């Protein structure tokens, strides 16, 4: 926690989502690598302990 | 069933050239922060090589 | 001369100067309070682990639990405390169920005394009985 306070580095998951820039219309887009990797990486979670 | 080489290559290239500062931070500023904090700790470090 | 208590129980001309005005306006980055609280939390020393050590009359301090069971119980407790501290239901950083076969690990407990025997019965009791076996009384 002390390192988290002092360091100027900050983590923004959105950098990933903008680099990919893919959206699924529905479940009918069955298989896709970009959506698969985004789904596994889960940018929506912000716990970096 | 259908070719996916272009999509995998595109995703891998996007992940390859990403603009993250974390490797720079770990190379330069994190050691400095660790060295600054280290003398003040209540439990001094214990390292094997 | 001033008496100092014990925290632990014993054995019982113009005054005005030109540049001194205080109209400066600065905010810190990082802020003082945030780093102050983090440093306060880091100041804390480690806890005392007296389990398995003698009392002031010879009896062992701890609980009558097996050592490997003790180690696994402590790993579970530490993981729960981590989950509490990061406010999650499940801890991201865990000390139990790690992929290492660490089944020979031992921890201190109250199940053994200093000579290697079991504390099925406190040492003072054993001394008392071994002594009582040799008493003699007034002739009839």
């Amino acid at each position: 926690v002390l390192l988290q306070r002092i360091s100027p580095l900050q983590i923004d998951p959105t950098i990933i989502s903008n680099t990919m820039s893919t959206v699924s219309e529905s479940t009918t887009q069955t298989l896709s690598p970009a959506s698969s990797i985004l789904g596994k990486l889960r940018p929506s979670n912000s716990d970096f302990s | 069933t259908q070719s996916l080489v272009s999509s995998m290559r595109g995703t891998l290239d996007k992940l390859k050239l990403i603009k993250s500062m974390t490797p720079m931070y770990l190379q330069q500023l994190a050691p400095v922060e660790l060295a600054v904090i280290a003398p003040m700790l209540p439990f001094p470090p214990f390292q094997v090589p | 001369m001033k008496r100092i208590p014990r925290k632990t129980k014993g054995k019982s001309p113009a005054t005005t100067e030109p540049g001194t005005s205080n109209r400066e306006q600065y905010k810190a980055r990082p802020g003082i309070a945030s780093v102050q609280r983090a440093t306060e939390s880091a100041e804390m020393p480690m806890k005392n682990n007296d389990e398995g050590t003698p009392d002031k009359k010879g009896n062992t301090k701890g609980d009558l639990v097996n050592e490997h069971s003790e180690a696994k119980d402590e790993a579970d407790e530490a993981t729960k405390k981590q989950a509490k501290d990061t406010d999650k239901s499940k801890a991201q950083v865990t000390y139990s169920d790690t992929g290492i076969n660490n089944a020979n690990e031992l921890s201190r407990s109250g199940n053994v005394d200093n000579e290697g025997g079991s504390n099925q019965k406190p040492m003072s009791t054993r001394i008392a009985e071994a002594t009582s076996a040799i008493v003699s009384k007034h002739p009839a």
